């Protein structure tokens, strides 16, 4: 087409996500990671993580507004992955990565997956 | 604004 | 902080939430406009525009599953602005610039209304 | 992947 692009847009759809996720606009589930809960917006979930598009495209599971995660999951992982869905940033750091890695293998978060095994590559 |  | 931040994320989560407009997925709202009905997602919509950012966070509107525009509005207007929404990419030409810059103005997607207002500065 |  003959299309004009806006180069900062997805940039500032994404933040206003976070914003409100923020300030709890519209979110419509809750991620339960054993004893903690993550409120979130089941669009940006599918959007990110081929776990949670598999989930939210099921005809029965579109409808809850509760998710329990396996209980292997680490709470701190998956919180540092949330924050990496609405803002672009991986806070990636020794005393974590091998519980980001982990849980981004689960939520099936490919480009995450990648960096922690070059980040673990390069310790090595 | 660009041309994508 | 000391994140590591994913250059392609923000542009790949529009393009997945395009994806999910595609295919009728998890769309929670219906514009319309005049005559005709436009499914989005209200995230994405609030996140675009201070028109719909307003409606959303309203105490009785947040729970609309249809808005109806001003009779005034241009259905095709409408649509240029909504795929810019979930794309970045604005089909701006000579026979729609009027009714695309009138649009935004009305839904206040203020860099809309400021590529508009250049275009039509230089064919005068 | 980027230091921003
Ligand atoms: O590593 C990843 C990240 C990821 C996200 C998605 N998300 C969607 N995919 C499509 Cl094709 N349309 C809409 C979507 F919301 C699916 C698989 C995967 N795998
Ligand atoms: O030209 C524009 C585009 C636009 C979008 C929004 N959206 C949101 N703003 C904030 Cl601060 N937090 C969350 C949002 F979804 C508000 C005003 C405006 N004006
Ligand atoms: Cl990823
Ligand atoms: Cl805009």
């Amino acid at each position: 087409d003959s299309c004009i692009q806006f180069t900062r847009h997805a940039s500032d759809v994404l933040l206003n996500l976070n914003r409100l996720r923020s300030r709890d606009i519209l979110t419509d589930v809750v991620i339960v990671v054993s004893r903690e809960q993550f409120r979130a917006h089941k669009t940006v979930l599918m959007a990110c993580s081929g776990l949670f598009y598999s989930i939210f495209t099921d005809q029965l599971k579109c409808n809850l507004s509760v998710i329990n995660l396996d209980p292997e999951i680490n709470p701190e992982g998956f919180c540092i992955l949330l924050d990496f869905m609405y803002t672009s940033r991986l806070n990636l750091r020794e005393g974590n990565i091998m519980a980001v890695m982990a849980t981004a293998m689960y939520l099936q978060m490919e480009h995450v997956v990648d960096t922690c095994r070059k980040f673990i590559k390069a310790s090595e | 604004w660009v041309i994508p």
